[PDB]
């Protein structure tokens, strides 16, 4: 009470000062033509007298198009618009961790104010060719399919593209839930601070998302940034730049950070609304020209930093939905063109039975084997080549073109590895169990074993290896490579377990 | 194959006579021609062909 | 209080009203005088000096240029309270059932803000609606938004009437039906059905459902504000009474389409296919207000037309984004004869999770979807060649798939005029048991004609036995 009194009466300066303003013309639909600001700078946070920010774009000789950060009822024609004096900025700290933060800095979750220290400009320039260095660290997701065919690098951007309702947000949350075991460990290089920018979603999906992360105890890497549907179109526009600025703070301090841009097409459609209300000419699908420049800034804010610049990395993974699987639409071609890694879900495998539904050969990671551990590189290259062989031989021998022993070998190993890559929702596993199970799948011992029985093989095999083989998995994950004694030991343990599986 | 419901009817008649010759007959060791007859008989009487 | 301004330009809804001294803020309700019925306009954009660009809700006929308009100075205040149950109103708040005015005490405004992130319910109890395809593949969420997509003549309205006649009996919570841009024939039939079924009561104050109708005869400004009307009625019954309300909004594409018509008149640049640029955020605010909160529960079933069966159209696409349980009431499965023609692949629900619905329901549902996806690939092969190119595995999958796909269909209570069967209310455990038996393959001898319009699986066994006996 009394502390509230004294903070209210000491905190506000009430330091009046002469200040540039300008009256307001047409306040249309969140856009306001403001006459008068002859010294406003382009893309600047400006302030409507009812207490609400707007961002000044589209500086014209008549007037400035300020697009508002919120509701439109609270603005009339003829009121003042005060210049704040600086570009729109995001308050970033490490005390911002584990707290849902509305798109500017405003933590709307009911857990007090944010204890920020480091304000940061949000429209910053990304690093050049010298401050960047290449991908080195293996960004693991816990998904067997991602970490064994399209592995991520700490230092990298990699799409999650699909159609609606396929498992893309679920892949992003598997990626989040994996990294708990690296945060609570010892190495700072393993530890994770991630930023989940939910663009244009609904508030109950973000609420149940925070429920899943709190129940999975995720709230020390995580920073959830919600610009939901009821938020204004510039809050949905500006939210992934805010998450990028928080990720750039962690990166330039030297902590391995990532950002999941969930539903990045909602940023594209909110910026389409903004351009068509500020009367810019429409381009293709009524999206304007610089949507590629928009996502190109947003996604080239991330690669590994130099060893003299802290060594912190950023992993941008944006989630994008197509419509009817049309990859040739404007926003998917732009966002595939800017990124390099991309994970393709076609959906017919989701209804066919593999989970997560990576339908695959469209998906590629350009950094490839450089972003794997040494064991997963030693095991899972022949798996990718075998899956390529399997897909093409099944595609022409759909009807039984020619079946020698080689073709039934290819279909057998392909179907068995297809049921290897199935994995339940919200259950990420570490890298050493993945090396163990893809060793049990690729290096023999599963080729003639009745493909419906692969899932019980998975369950009993993980139970076996977590039961009496924890120190050997410690040897595998800490030694890096899977050594030759560990190789023959995995051979012996999978043979013993094949006996105990036909027991 | 690629010829309709031929081998379906042949396999139906063959396994019907096999089930009729399962009771009170024992040696139902069989001979067959073509790939399609053994291909429709890899499962039910894969021993007896 | 009010401010008298002058109409100077008229297009439909879009009426440019000149204010020189008393210009009102955006989203206001200002009445045109000199009229038979009160012509409430809604202030949006101030464009020039004086220029409030209003949207006009009723008969634009007779609007002379330079006509006096009284600005009341508020958003569209309508009656709410327990005095609106069993009482029809339209978007101004006016009672259109000719029983008298609303005798309520307080007014609630049509325009409001969404509930914040600070207080949001995150619990998910399964709503079992007695329908096999719903309770198997996309089960509903008691306290989440439910959407019935589909084209024209696909059975959305019949499925809504099943949902009222099945779930609305259970919820003692006050229901709210909002008809937006649909047939006035259906609102009439629904009103007399609510009278006869005892859901409303014209002689007592113990009725259960409120009604708002902004049917398709209305000008676009009216139809752009009906979902807001019924939604702020149901939002009163959530907040300041604490009830577990149902919100049956048919057909939210009429809301979005009326927005597109008004915006084509409002002088905004056309977006993609022919809609407005504010399709994501206008529907965003309207859908974010339809939410279950800490203060009370909304279970909102809403029918969402798709134009020309395009699910890639922007309004159905963003409505797929704003939902918790979709149901794609397709048409091609009705060409095959299955009613409702619910595409179950493209229908999902957020609540299907083995840590929620149990392992048995999840395994049966994912097996059914697996068999139907394999059947879709095999029906490509069948449509070219024929069924004499498949192996034993493929033919058992095709046969089990046709058995399942016929067994998804059931006869409803409200659609007993079209079919012959009575209304089948299938419980949950019988749905799991029936589809589990058909999936495990204990019915490799019944015909597929015995699973059509059946209900429980014992009715399928009995229909096959009666078919064999009438062939005997
Ligand atoms: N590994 C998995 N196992 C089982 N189900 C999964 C898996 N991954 C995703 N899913 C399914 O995906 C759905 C969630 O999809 P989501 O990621 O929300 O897509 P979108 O964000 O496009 O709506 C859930 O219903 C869930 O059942
Ligand atoms: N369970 C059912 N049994 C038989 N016919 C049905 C069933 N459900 C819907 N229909 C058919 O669908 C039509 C109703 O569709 P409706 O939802 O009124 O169209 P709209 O989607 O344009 O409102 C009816 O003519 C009826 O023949
Ligand atoms: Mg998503």
């Amino acid at each position: 009470v009394s502390s509230i009194l004294e903070e209210r009466i000491l905190g506000a300066d009430t330091s009046v000062d002469l200040e540039e303003t300008g009256r307001v013309l047409s306040i249309g639909d969140g856009i306001a033509r403001v006459h008068g600001l002859r010294n406003v700078q382009a893309e600047e946070m400006v302030e409507f007298s009812s207490g609400l920010k707007g961002m000044s774009l589209n500086l014209e000789p008549d007037n400035v198009g300020v697009v508002v950060f919120g509701n439109d009822k609270l603005i009339k024609e003829g009121d003042i618009v005060k210049r704040t004096g600086a570009i729109v900025d995001v308050p970033v700290g490490e005390e911002l961790l584990g707290r849902v933060v509305d798109a500017l800095g405003n933590a709307i979750d009911g857990k007090g104010p944010i204890g920020s220290k480091a304000r940061r400009r949000v429209g910053l320039k990304a690093p050049g060719i010298i401050p960047r260095i290449s991908v080195r660290e293996p960004m693991q997701t816990g998904i067997k399919a991602v970490d064994s065919l399209v592995p991520i690098g700490r230092g990298q951007r990699e799409l999650i593209i699909g159609d609606r309702q396929t498992g893309k947000t679920s892949i992003a949350i598997d990626t989040i839930i994996n990294q708990k075991r690296f945060n609570d460990g010892t190495d700072e290089k393993k530890k994770l601070y991630c930023i989940y920018v939910a663009i244009g979603q609904k508030r109950s999906t973000v609420a149940q998302l925070v429920k899943r992360l709190t129940d999975a105890d995720a709230m020390k890497y995580t920073i959830v940034v919600s610009a939901t549907a009821s938020d204004a179109a510039p809050l949905q526009y500006l939210a992934p730049y805010s998450g990028c600025s928080m990720g750039e703070y962690f990166r330039d301090n030297g902590k391995h950070a990532l950002i999941i841009y969930d539903d990045l097409s909602k940023q594209a459609v909110a910026y389409r609304q903004m351009s068509l209300l500020l009367r810019r000419p429409p381009g293709r699908e009524a999206y304007p020209g610089d949507v590629f420049y928009l996502h190109s800034r947003l996604l080239e804010r991330a690669a590994k930093m130099n060893d003299a610049f802290g060594g912190g990395s950023l992993t941008a993974l944006p989630v994008i939905e197509t419509q009817a699987g049309d990859v040739s639409a404007y926003i998917p071609t732009n966002v595939i063109s800017i990124t390099d890694g991309q994970i393709f879900l076609e959906t017919e495998l989701f209804y066919k039975g593999i989970r997560p539904a990576i339908n695959v050969g469209l998906s590629v990671s350009r950094v490839g084997s450089a972003a794997q551990t040494r064991a997963m590189k030693q095991v899972a290259g022949t798996m990718k080549l075998e899956l390529a062989q399997y897909r093409e031989v099944a595609a022409f021998a759909q009807f039984g073109s020619d079946l020698d022993a080689a073709t039934q070998q290819l279909l057998s190993r392909g179907v068995r590895l297809t049921e290897l890559l199935k994995q339940g929702q919200y259950s990420p596993m570490a890298i050493e169990e993945q090396v163990a199970v893809i060793y049990a799948g690729v290096r023999g011992y599963l080729d003639k074993l009745e493909p419906s029985k692969i899932t019980k093989f998975e369950n009993a095999f993980l139970s076996h290896v977590i039961s009496q083989h924890q120190t050997l998995l410690g040897k595998i994950r800490t030694d890096g490579k899977i050594s030759e004694e560990a190789d023959a030991k995995l051979k012996e343990i999978v043979t013993n377990f094949l006996a105990g599986f036909e027991a | 194959g690629l010829c309709g419901a031929i081998h379906s009817s042949v396999a139906k008649q063959m396994k019907s006579e096999a089930a009729n010759l399962a009771a009170a007959g024992k040696e139902v060791k069989i001979i067959g021609v073509g790939d399609k007859i053994r291909s429709i008989l890899h499962r039910t009487h894969s021993d007896q062909f | 209080g009010g401010a008298t301004g002058r109409i100077v330009a008229v297009i439909g809804a879009v009426v440019d009203v000149q204010f020189d001294e008393g210009l009102p803020p955006i989203l206001n309700a200002l009445e045109v005088q000199g009229r038979e019925t009160r012509l409430v306009l809604e202030v949006a954009q101030h464009l020039g000096e004086s220029t409030v660009r209003t949207i006009a809700m009723d008969g634009t006929e007779g609007l002379v240029r330079g006509q006096k308009v009284l600005d009341s100075g508020a958003p569209i205040r309508i009656p709410v309270g327990p005095e609106t149950l069993g009482r029809i109103m339209n978007v101004i708040g006016e009672p259109i059932d000719e029983r008298g005015p609303i005798k309520t005490k307080q007014f609630a405004a049509i325009h409001a803000e969404a509930p914040e992130f600070v207080e949001m319910s995150v619990e998910q109890e399964i709503l079992v609606t007695g329908i096999k395809v719903v309770d198997l593949l996309a089960p509903y969420a008691k306290g989440g938004k439910i959407g019935l997509f589909g084209g024209a003549g696909v059975g959305k309205t019949v499925l809504i009437m099943e949902l009222i006649n099945n779930v609305a009996k259970a919820h003692g919570g006050y229901s709210v039906f909002a008809g937006v841009g649909e047939r006035t024939r259906e609102g009439n039939d629904l009103y007399h059905e609510m009278i006869e079924s005892g859901v409303i009561n014209l002689k007592d104050a113990t009725s259960k459902v409120a009604l708002v109708y902004g049917q398709m005869n209305e000008p676009p400004g009216a139809r752009a504000r009906v979902a807001l009307t019924g939604l702020t009625v149901a939002e009163y019954f959530r907040d300041q009474e604490g009830q577990d309300v149902l919100l049956f909004i048919d057909n939210i594409f009429r809301f979005t389409q009326a927005g597109s018509e008004v915006s084509a008149l409002l002088g905004r640049i056309p977006s993609a296919v022919g809609y407005q640029p504010t399709l994501a955020t206008d529907m965003g605010t309207m859908q974010e207000r339809i939410t279950t909160t800490k203060k009370g529960s909304i279970t909102s079933v809403q029918a969402i037309y798709v134009p020309a069966d395009d699910l890639t159209d922007p309004a159905p696409a963003t409505t797929f984004a704003h939902l918790d349980a979709t149901t794609v009431l397709s048409r091609a499965i009705a060409e095959l004869g299955i009613y409702p023609a619910v595409d179950p692949l493209d229908s999902t629900s957020r609540i299907m999770d083995p840590n929620i619905v149990g392992s048995e329901h999840y395994d049966v549902a994912r097996g059914v979807q697996k068999i139907l996806q394999d059947y879709k690939s095999l029906q490509d092969i069948i449509a070219i060649l024929g069924m004499d190119e498949l192996s034993e595995e493929d033919k058992l999958t095709v046969s089990r798939a046709r058995k399942i796909q016929r067994f998804l269909s059931q006869p409803f209570q409200v659609a007993e005029v079209f079919t012959g069967h009575l209304g089948k209310l299938v419980p949950l455990k019988e749905t799991i048991k029936g589809f589990q038996q058909i999936l495990a393959g204990e019915f490799d001898h019944l015909p597929e004609q015995a699973f059509y319009m059946v209900g429980p699986i014992e009715e399928a066994v009995a229909k096959a036995d009666k078919l064999a006996e009438e062939h005997s």
